[PDB]
């Protein structure tokens, strides 16, 4: 059904990293795996096909490997110009065309890791009086520029009504992003609290608001 | 020396139609299957459709079946994607690519397709009041929410430009509706609240909209 | 009387790795140090035995397998390895007892404009078992759409040619490989070193 990749990866200049891709016997276990590099602003570029083969012009510091149900892309001698989103892809015995994993954003580290500052605002009285309701989660000063944002309502995941921006570079070379959760006023009052959870480099910062 | 040059993207309303083209050179086009792959802004890659070298076999993702038609003209080295019954969620960059050994080995640089009904609309501006939940140490965060405008850009200032320290205006989110929203937040000494007035000034030239919004601590 | 290693190592033509060759060696005396004394080999690696100790050992049969691969694939000819060759072409067992010998053959096996006679299997639905061999040429089917015997979007011929060119980087130059595997059976030992 789905190929799962970690949302981010990092290393320092000249070091190595490994990006994973996890699936099932009916896709990765039974079908050749490909890897693509997408430098922001450009089309994907093939790095690896048929699990571990490089097309002409891809240097040998990119290599592919595969376990039973997982695939791995290794990148040695990291350079800044390797900053990109990396996607695995394969086929599934049940589908006519290929699947792509969700992508891993690789950052070659140029400054120390920096945790996000998170501020979460509840719907305003004025918006509630217009019969609308938006939660605003503002995320700033983080490095590398990769976060994932999860919303909760009384501990339960909230799927619908979420809009999150891509990270964008701040004047101070750290990153910012923001996420918005749209609700009805009734949904807003029909819960005891809402949470914005921002995960960065494997640590989660959580903020919560409640109707009042 | 291989080139895949796409065109035909653009803006259409829901239910509208578009035809994309991809012009190939530098390889033996008719020998290779060809494919379309799309990428919604900020999202991953989604295979759309493929076609055999001759054009006699075609393949489609479930998400586009019955609405999109792939074809090719081997006399012109041109690959096509006819897109009917377009929906907001078809908004994406569309890539053409050559198929090679189970992979997509050469990609065009993409053409952007936007499926939207948005027309010029000024924002609704709401205050984001400072609270205990947005105060850390001796600092409080307050802001304004600039909701549902089109097109870009808006400008936000605080206290008519007198307040710049600690101002952070965030890049807009482009919603599924096709409308933008953004927020601006300022951090100020919490002891200044209720003695210093804080006003965000929002300008949206396209709709000739100008809004000042007082942002005040709440009383119950 | 002497085991015919010269015919294996010095054969004029070598097999493609997907259709790797095997010779059975038996009823003969094997001077292995003949081999490892030569500096001609860029790889000479033994597993579960020493090059010298072999002349002091005996075996039911010896198998000599041989083929051509890329320089940068020689590392897959070893117990415990994965990759295109180990997985889809020539697989040694985790407990391999034997020797792997290789040498650069760019001067014999490359051609200006490319030697495309050497092939490898690029696609396989499952990994080879140790010493398994697959020479089939059925169209390989990715995903759900049956190939019906035709190459296309999701349907690929399973062998690809190396296409060796004298000017390749060494990692992409052709190497000749010989794998010696030493079989001990509950039966008479017919291949012995000169020390027995
Ligand atoms: C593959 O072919 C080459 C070339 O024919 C073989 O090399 C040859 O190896 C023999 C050893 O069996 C060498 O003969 C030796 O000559 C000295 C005289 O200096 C003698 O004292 C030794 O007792 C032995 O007879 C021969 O010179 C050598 N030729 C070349 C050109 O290197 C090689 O052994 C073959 N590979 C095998 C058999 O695995």
């Amino acid at each position: 059904s789905v190929l799962t990749q970690p949302p981010s990866a990092s290393g320092t200049p000249g070091q190595s990293v490994s990006i994973s891709c996890s699936g099932t016997y009916s896709n990765i276990g039974s079908n050749p795996v490909n890897w693509y590099q997408q430098v922001p602003g450009t089309a994907p570029k093939l790095l690896i096909y048929a699990n571990d083969q490089r097309p002409s012009g891809v240097p040998d510091r990119f290599s592919g490997s595969k376990s039973a149900t997982s695939a791995f892309l290794a990148i040695g001698g990291l350079q800044s110009e390797d900053d990109a989103d990396y996607y695995c892809s394969t086929w599934d015995d049940s589908l006519p065309g290929p699947l792509f994993g969700g992508g891993t954003k690789l950052t070659v580290l140029g400054q120390p890791k920096a945790n996000p500052t998170v501020t979460l605002f509840p719907p305003s009285s004025e918006e509630l009086q217009a019969n609308k309701a938006t939660l605003v989660c503002l995320i700033s000063d983080f490095y590398p520029g990769a976060v994932t944002v999860a919303w909760k309502a009384d501990g339960s995941p909230v799927k619908a009504g979420v809009e999150t921006t891509k990270p964008s570079k701040q004047s101070n070379n750290k990153y910012a992003a923001s996420s918005y959760l749209s609700l009805t006023p009734e949904q807003w009052k029909s819960h005891r609290s809402y949470s914005c959870q921002v995960t960065h480099e494997g640590s989660t910062v959580e903020k919560t608001v409640a109707p009042t | 020396e291989v080139q895949l040059l796409e065109s035909g993207g653009g803006l259409v309303q829901p239910g509208g139609s578009l035809r994309l083209s991809c012009a190939a050179s530098g390889f033996t086009f008719s020998r290779f299957a060809m494919t379309w792959v799309r990428q919604a802004p900020g999202k991953g890659l989604e295979w759309v459709s493929a076609i055999s070298g001759s054009g006699g076999s075609t393949y489609y993702a479930d998400s586009v079946k019955g609405r999109f038609t792939i074809s090719r003209d081997n006399s012109k080295n041109t690959l096509y994607l006819q897109m009917n019954s377009l929906r907001a969620e078809d908004t994406a960059v569309y890539y053409c690519a050559k198929v090679g050994w189970g992979a997509f080995d050469i990609w065009g640089q993409g053409t952007m397709v936007t499926v939207s009904s948005a027309s010029t609309k000024g924002p609704s501006v709401f205050p984001l009041a400072p609270s205990s939940k947005s105060t850390s140490g001796g600092t409080a965060a307050l802001g304004c929410l600039v909701k549902d405008y089109f097109p870009e850009p808006v400008t936000v200032s605080w206290n008519s430009g007198a307040l710049t320290s600690g101002v952070h205006t965030f890049p807009a989110v482009l919603q599924s509706s096709g409308l933008y929203s953004l927020s601006s937040v300022v951090t100020v000494p919490s002891s200044s609240l209720g003695t210093q007035t804080y006003i965000c000034n929002v300008n949206h030239k396209p709709s000739n909209t100008k809004v000042d919004k007082k942002v005040e601590p709440k009383s119950c | 009387n002497l085991c015919p290693f010269g015919e294996v190592f010095n054969a004029t033509r070598f097999a493609s790795v997907y259709a790797w060759n095997r010779k059975r060696i038996s009823n003969c005396v094997a001077d292995y140090s003949v081999l490892y004394n030569s500096a001609s080999f860029s790889t000479f690696k033994c597993y579960g035995v020493s090059p010298t100790k072999l002349n002091d050992l005996c075996f039911t049969n010896v198998y000599a397998d041989s083929f051509v691969i890329r320089g940068d694939e020689v590392r897959q000819i070893a117990p415990g390895q994965t990759g295109k060759i180990a997985d889809y072409n020539y697989k040694l067992p985790d407990d391999f007892t034997g020797c792997v010998i290789a040498w650069n053959s760019n001067n014999l096996d490359s051609k200006v404009g490319g030697n495309y006679n050497y092939l490898y299997r690029l696609f396989r639905k499952s990994n080879l078992k140790p010493f398994e061999r697959d020479i089939s040429t059925e169209i390989y089917q990715a995903g759900s759409t049956p190939c019906n015997g035709v190459e296309g979007f999701n349907c690929y011929f399973p062998l690809q040619s190396y296409g060796f060119q004298p000017t390749n980087g060494v990692g992409y130059q052709p190497y000749r490989v010989v794998v010696l595997s030493f079989e001990l059976l509950h039966a008479p030992a017919t291949v012995c070193g000169p020390g027995s």
